[PDB]
């Protein structure tokens, strides 16, 4: 279950 | 006199001269891989697999 | 006097002057790979299989 | 007088400059891998695989 | 369930 | 159960 | 906000990679002048005269 | 605000990466003058007069 | 806010890297000058004149 | 009298 | 009377 | 009177 989130909200 | 082999010259670098005026810069890796930059590199493998800048994402081998 | 693979240059990379002015650079990579930028690099391989800047995205052998 | 295998010159790496004015240089990695900035880098792996600069995001071999 | 979400909502 | 999340909420 | 000679790049040199590879070199100066091998270089003069690689090879102004 | 010559930049050298791989080098001089190798040089006279890599052979003025 | 004159950057010098590998290096002079490897210099001169490699053999003004 | 001989003979 | 004589007899 | 001779025979 590999899980790579990203975010940059700026 | 012989010479098996002798008096090479395998997998050299020389005589490199590199300027690199970058303002900004920027990796993001999210999952996987990245490989950058590499400069003035040298290998030598017997008997085996040499990579140098090799990338890969990801193996998934299950079961 | 032989000279049996003598006297060789194999591999070699030499006299290289670069100049990279770069104002903005940007990798953004998710999942798989990127490789950027492999300047001047000289490998020499025996008996096995050498890649330099090779890039996969992602093998996936399941079962 | 036999040189076998003598006077060689493998994996070798000389006579580099560089010059490397960045502003601002900005790595971000979530999971996996990131492989920046090799320079003037010298192997000679004998019977074994020798990478240099590989990058692998995750291997995965579930049972 | 390889996932690898990315957002950079600005 | 790998989960690698991040932010960079400004 | 007035700038009077402002903001100026004058007499400038950057981003010079060389690489001079030379197996023999050889001057030989019998009376007079010589001048060899100037690189990367900057000036800036005000109310003068300025040479950079200038050369004479003689002056003779007797009486 | 202003700025009377002023952010300016004058007379500058940056970013300068040289490499030089000779193998013999050989100057003779009898009598005269020489410049031999000049790199990466930066001035600003003002109200002067500014030589940087002149040579003369002699200055003979007699009387 | 004047700034005058100021924020400046004059007769400057930076980033330079140089590799100069020889394996023979010879001056003879006989009677006159020799000026060889001036690297990464920096002057400033006001109200006077500035040389950085200057060479004369030699003045003579008898009487 | 400015004289400036030079010579090379191998 | 300036001379500048040079010679490289080999 | 000036004089400057140089030789190198080899």
């Amino acid at each position: 279950g590999v899980v790579a989130a990203a975010e940059k909200t700026k | 006199v012989l010479y098996v082999g002798s008096k090479t010259k395998e997998g050299v670098v020389h005589g490199v001269a590199t300027v690199a005026e970058k303002t900004k810069e920027q990796v993001t890796n999210v999952g996987g891989a990245v490989v950058t930059g590499v400069t003035a590199v040298a290998q030598k493998t017997v008997e085996g697999a040499g990579s140098i800048a090799a990338a890969t994402g990801f193996v998934k081998k299950d079961q």
